[PDB]
């Protein structure tokens, strides 16, 4: 008959939002997010939203702005306890180097001296260490590189730099949604959707040109980019299969330290005991053989058929970006790729035991690529040993070709957060709201 | 454009004797290590079929007796025994490079 | 039937969790406050909207207020039985903001002069 | 089986227009390049266009004797292949194929379907 407007509360409609979401963690001294973050919720619940088809967007997931600020400004915090090496920029003579050596690329380790202040203001005092190429420029003289352009900061010795899993999760009024679709290329639709109070863990990793310790696809390789017909955009590519690396560095340095003024001491590399010896990584060559046919497969169908397929190094940039960077025992190791892409495929099989990779350290470093900033890491006493898994890698199109039967690919890097989407990829963030109407016929006595 | 020459215009072949049909290419079509010169045969009535590809390589369905050939700029097809089923038209083709290329359709039948 | 299945259901069906959707309602230090605050200030203002409504005591209440037929073209039973609560929020959210001050002018503002006279007497 | 099937052939007036059409079936047409190629005993083989797939911006390409007076399209969601002509010769009759490159890297045409007259007058 007549219809009226009638009020509904508590009904289930959601629309798009951003919202500051809370860090949580399983986890004594770390750079990471446990000293800011909550106790978690040790098994999330998952309810199921049947018959919805939500679209996802990972390209314009703000999760992804919020992860990364936060993550630079726990590093931040992690710094201000600790010591800075103002005094340290010093003339630097250096008288090359002696021991039993294999040795590197030459002159890639130096012995140098120095006056160093002491604990009075009074006194100075001689000392000697070992530098890598890369920490020292020359004006024989030399100057500390980076002295010219930032203040060096000494990381804390005491303070790990092991990834701990960060869990975010909604504040009330929001949800959080979980896109469960298999081989979901990011975008559009999501024929299977979930709600959860929290994310699954995420590691704080940093890697550059390759994904290390992330999620493995479910099925089959999946490539993604935010425009496939644009050179300029990375592609991502998430492993279904783990590819194990064996990275070491073998030479058995020692540690020496000196107290400088009143409240603070800093920390050197010694001699080196025994043979000196380059750093290197080593890949399965079978299992890398497999992992890139699998790759390829999934090229042609995105690039279609009837293409040639090449692989190569970085053309040019520094060396942040054209290397692998590693944090492995609290070391940075700068590893040149090489080899791993050195290759053209034509008959699902390439043209032409294991890999091994050459390896660079370097001890004066910016994680963030920011102007005006630096750190020392200490050195790390002995011999490091370090195995992990490759779960995906960073790739550009260099030739972009449509006037040929090719396609040469580089890897690619240099912007952090798509790290952070390899995993975020998955989730979206929805505000509840609560007030609705309809038109059923009723009335209401006055 | 890379010109693609093919000789002799016609042969007849005597049966059970060997057909021989040349290429000879302007620029060569190797790449990679790689020749890239496809043959094709044809007869009336019916689009021309795929033989060999990468001047070497037979394709699917093609007997023993079609061999490809050569390397640079110097290419050719040896048909043995000829017989009456070989009867056809045969092309050259040149896939390096775009514009893609065709040979001279070089006749071959029964002597 | 968790926290929001009922959004996979017909609207009719979705009448029947209401009380379950309803219970989930309700530097560093900055984040905390600041997030804590907007959300209630929400949750807020909704019940002041059912207040000045008179529904505030009810989860579901009718007003006398009449449907405008240019609203939406669809049956009565045609709603409730053949759509989603997502699907229904689209279709009139061009309408939301008369409807809301139509049960605010039209019938609340009548009522509590009626009850005035009735009090006096 | 992959199967090409051709349309749209027949007479048309010089200086006309008129459109060509290949249907895809067996294969995913998305996931691949597809190309056309003419025929006259006259000339013998002759290629004349290729379309590229979407990373590739649908680039395409055209022998010189026909470009500007030919055009290639496709529909990926009909699984069709289209070939425009128009300001038409009588240079331009023979048989035209649709064709599939086939062998990786060893691009050559695998595949052909039976092909269309087209005679221009
Ligand atoms: C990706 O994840 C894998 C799996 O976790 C990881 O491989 C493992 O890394 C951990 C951490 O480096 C290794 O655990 C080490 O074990 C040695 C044993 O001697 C400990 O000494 C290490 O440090 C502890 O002890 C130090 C003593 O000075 C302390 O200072 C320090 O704080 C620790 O208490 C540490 O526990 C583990 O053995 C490997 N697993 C292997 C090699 O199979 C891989 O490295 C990760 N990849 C990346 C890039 O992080
Ligand atoms: C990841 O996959 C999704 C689909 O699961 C892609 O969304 C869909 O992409 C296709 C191809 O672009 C769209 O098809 C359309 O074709 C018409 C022409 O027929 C064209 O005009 C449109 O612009 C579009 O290309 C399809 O509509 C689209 N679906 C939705 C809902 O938008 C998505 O693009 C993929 N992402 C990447 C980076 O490839
Ligand atoms: C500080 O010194 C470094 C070198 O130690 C300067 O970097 C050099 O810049 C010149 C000019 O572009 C390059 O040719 C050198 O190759 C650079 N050296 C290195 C190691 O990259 C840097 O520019 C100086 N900073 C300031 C502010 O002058
Ligand atoms: C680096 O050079 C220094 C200076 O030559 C070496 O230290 C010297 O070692 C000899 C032998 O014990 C002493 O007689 C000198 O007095 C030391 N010079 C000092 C302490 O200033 C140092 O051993 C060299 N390092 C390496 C790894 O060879
Ligand atoms: C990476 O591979 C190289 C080459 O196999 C390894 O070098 C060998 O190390 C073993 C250690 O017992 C020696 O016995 C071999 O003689 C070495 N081979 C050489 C020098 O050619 C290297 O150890 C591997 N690295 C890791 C971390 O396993
Ligand atoms: C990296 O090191 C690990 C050991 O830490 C290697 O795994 C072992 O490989 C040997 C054979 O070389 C097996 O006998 C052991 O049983 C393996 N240990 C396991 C499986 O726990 C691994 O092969 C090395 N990777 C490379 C590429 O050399
Ligand atoms: C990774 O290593 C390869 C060599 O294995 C480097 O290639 C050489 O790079 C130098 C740079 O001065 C050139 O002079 C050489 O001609 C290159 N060799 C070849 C064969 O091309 C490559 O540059 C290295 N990558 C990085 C980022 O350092
Ligand atoms: C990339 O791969 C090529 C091919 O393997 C490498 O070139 C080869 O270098 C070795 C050195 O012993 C020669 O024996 C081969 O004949 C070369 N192959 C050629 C010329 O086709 C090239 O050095 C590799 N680049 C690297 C490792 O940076
Ligand atoms: C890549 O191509 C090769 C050559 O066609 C494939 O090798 C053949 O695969 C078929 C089907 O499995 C087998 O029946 C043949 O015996 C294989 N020939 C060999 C092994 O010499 C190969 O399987 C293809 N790879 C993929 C992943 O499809
Ligand atoms: C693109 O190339 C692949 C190569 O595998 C084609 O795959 C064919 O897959 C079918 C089974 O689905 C096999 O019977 C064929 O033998 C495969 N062909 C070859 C040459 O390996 C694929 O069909 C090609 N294009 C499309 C659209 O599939
Ligand atoms: C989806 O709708 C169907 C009816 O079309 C209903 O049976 C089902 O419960 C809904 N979602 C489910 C079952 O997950
Ligand atoms: C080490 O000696 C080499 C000899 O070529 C020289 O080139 C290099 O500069 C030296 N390294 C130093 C002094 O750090
Ligand atoms: C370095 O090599 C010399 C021989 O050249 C040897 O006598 C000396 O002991 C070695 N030093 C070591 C192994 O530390
Ligand atoms: C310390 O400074 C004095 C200044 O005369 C210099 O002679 C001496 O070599 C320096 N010691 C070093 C650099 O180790
Ligand atoms: C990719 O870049 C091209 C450049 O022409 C642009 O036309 C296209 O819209 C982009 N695709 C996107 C943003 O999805
Ligand atoms: C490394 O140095 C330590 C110092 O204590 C020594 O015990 C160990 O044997 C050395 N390792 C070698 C020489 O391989
Ligand atoms: C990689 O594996 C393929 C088989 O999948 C093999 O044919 C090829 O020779 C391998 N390449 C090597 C061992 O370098
Ligand atoms: C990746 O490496 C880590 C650390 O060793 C290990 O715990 C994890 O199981 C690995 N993932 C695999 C092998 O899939
Ligand atoms: C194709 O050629 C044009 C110039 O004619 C060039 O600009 C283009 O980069 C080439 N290929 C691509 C993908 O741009
Ligand atoms: C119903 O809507 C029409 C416009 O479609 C409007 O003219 C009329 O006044 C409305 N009736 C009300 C608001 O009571
Ligand atoms: C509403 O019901 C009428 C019959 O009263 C029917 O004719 C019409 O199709 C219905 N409208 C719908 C289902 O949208
Ligand atoms: C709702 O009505 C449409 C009318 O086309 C029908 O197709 C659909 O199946 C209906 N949904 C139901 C009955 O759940
Ligand atoms: C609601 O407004 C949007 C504005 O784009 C319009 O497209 C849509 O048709 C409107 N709906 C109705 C029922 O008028």
């Amino acid at each position: 008959e007549n219809l009226w407007v009638t009020v509904y509360y508590g009904v289930p409609v959601w629309k798009d939002a951003e919202t500051t979401l809370f860090c949580a963690s399983d986890a004594k001294h770390n750079v990471w997010a446990t000293h800011a973050c909550v106790p978690t919720d040790p098994n999330p619940q998952e309810i199921h939203l049947e018959n919805v088809t939500e679209e996802f967007n990972m390209w314009k997931n703000n999760m992804v702005e919020q992860m990364h600020e936060d993550i630079i400004s726990l590093w931040d915090q992690s710094l201000k306890p600790c010591v800075k090496l103002t005094p340290l920029c010093v003339t630097l003579q250096c008288t090359n180097v002696t021991n039993n050596i294999t040795d590197d690329m030459r002159g890639e380790l130096k012995n140098c001296s120095f006056n160093m202040t002491t604990e009075l203001r009074d006194k100075k005092q001689k000392v000697y260490s070992l530098f890598y190429r890369l920490d020292v420029v020359q004006i024989k003289e030399y100057r500390l590189i980076n002295c010219n352009t930032s203040a060096i900061t000494q990381a804390c010795p005491k303070v790990s730099f092991e990834p701990i899993p960060i869990h975010y999760c909604a504040p009330a009024g929001f949800a959080i949604l979980k896109c469960k679709d298999k081989k979901f290329n990011g975008t559009g639709p999501c024929p299977s959707v979930s709600t959860v109070q929290c994310t699954h863990g995420i590691k704080p990793v940093v890697s550059t040109q390759l994904l290390l310790n992330g999620s493995l696809a479910e099925e089959e390789v999946i490539i993604r980019s935010e425009n496939i017909t644009n050179n300029a955009k990375n592609i991502l590519v998430q492993l279904n299969t783990p590819v194990q690396i064996n990275c070491t560095r073998p030479n058995n340095n020692t540690v020496k330290s000196i107290r400088i003024g009143p409240g603070q001491a800093f920390y050197y590399t010694g001699d080196i005991i025994g043979d000196i010896r380059q750093a290197h990584c080593n890949v399965s060559k079978a299992t890398w053989n497999e992992t890139l046919g699998k790759v390829v497969k999934q090229l042609r169908k995105h690039f279609g058929n009837n293409t040639i397929i090449r692989f190569a190094q970085s053309s040019g940039g520094d060396l942040e970006v054209t290397t692998h960077s590693f944090n492995c025992g609290g070391e940075f190791f700068y590893c040149n790729t090489s080899g791993l892409f050195n290759s053209t495929w034509i008959s699902n099989t390439s043209v032409q035991d294991s890999i091994t990779l050459p390896c660079r350290i370097k001890q004066i470093i910016n994680m963030w690529q920011r102007i005006g900033q630096a750190m020392y890491a200490p050195p790390i006493q002995g011999v490091i040993r370090c195995v992990s898994n490759i779960t995906g890698l960073i790739l550009t199109r260099d030739g972009g070709s449509t006037n040929s039967t090719t396609e040469t690919f580089r890897p690619g890097g240099g912007d952090m957060r798509d790290n952070w989407r390899s995993e975020l990829y998955k989730y979206k963030v929805v505000k509840i709201e609560p007030l609705g109407v309809a038109p059923t016929r009723c009335k209401r006595r006055v | 454009d890379i010109v693609l020459t093919q000789s002799p215009a016609s042969l007849a072949v005597s049966p059970g004797q060997r057909a021989t049909i040349s290429c000879r290419p302007s620029e060569s079509v190797d790449n990679y290590g790689i020749s890239f010169m496809n043959w094709f045969q044809q007869k009336p009535g019916q689009p021309p079929k795929l033989l060999i590809y990468a001047a070497s390589n037979r394709g699917s369905g093609v007997p023993a007796r079609f061999t490809g050939s050569g390397s640079g700029t110097d290419f050719s097809l040896n048909i043995h025994p000829m017989e009456e089923d070989d009867i056809a038209m045969y092309f050259c083709q040149q896939s390096k490079e775009v514009p893609y290329t065709f040979g001279g359709g070089t006749k071959l039948e029964i002597k | 039937l968790g926290f929001l299945g009922a959004a996979g259901s017909t609207m009719g069906a979705a009448s029947m969790t209401l009380t379950v959707q309803a219970r989930n309602l309700l530097h560093w230090g900055i984040k905390q406050l600041q997030a804590r605050v907007l959300a209630v200030e929400h949750y807020l203002r909704d019940q002041q909207l059912l207040g000045i409504w008179g529904c505030s005591g009810k989860l579901i209440c009718c007003t006398n207020v009449p449907w405008n037929s240019s609203w939406s073209n669809r049956n009565l039973s045609e709603i409730w039985d053949n759509m989603t609560w997502l699907q229904w929020d689209k279709e009139i959210s061009n309408y939301t903001q008369i409807i809301y001050g139509l049960l605010e002018e039209s019938q609340n503002q009548q009522e509590k002069n009626e009850q005035d006279l009735l009090a006096l007497d | 089986e992959v199967k090409l099937e051709e349309s749209g052939g027949g007479l048309v007036q010089a200086g006309g227009s008129m459109k060509l059409s290949c249907v895809a079936s067996g294969f995913s047409l998305s996931n691949y390049w597809m190309n056309w190629v003419r025929q006259s005993p006259e000339k013998g083989l002759e290629w004349v266009a290729e379309i590229r797939l979407k990373p590739q911006n649908y680039a395409t390409h055209y022998a010189e004797s026909v470009k500007g007076r030919f055009s290639i399209s496709r529909d990926d969601s009909r699984s069709t292949v289209y070939l425009q002509m128009n300001n038409l010769r009588a240079e331009d009759t023979g048989i035209y194929y649709c064709t599939r490159p086939g062998y990786y890297g060893h691009y050559a045409m695998d595949y052909w379907g039976q092909g269309t007259s087209v005679t221009v007058s």
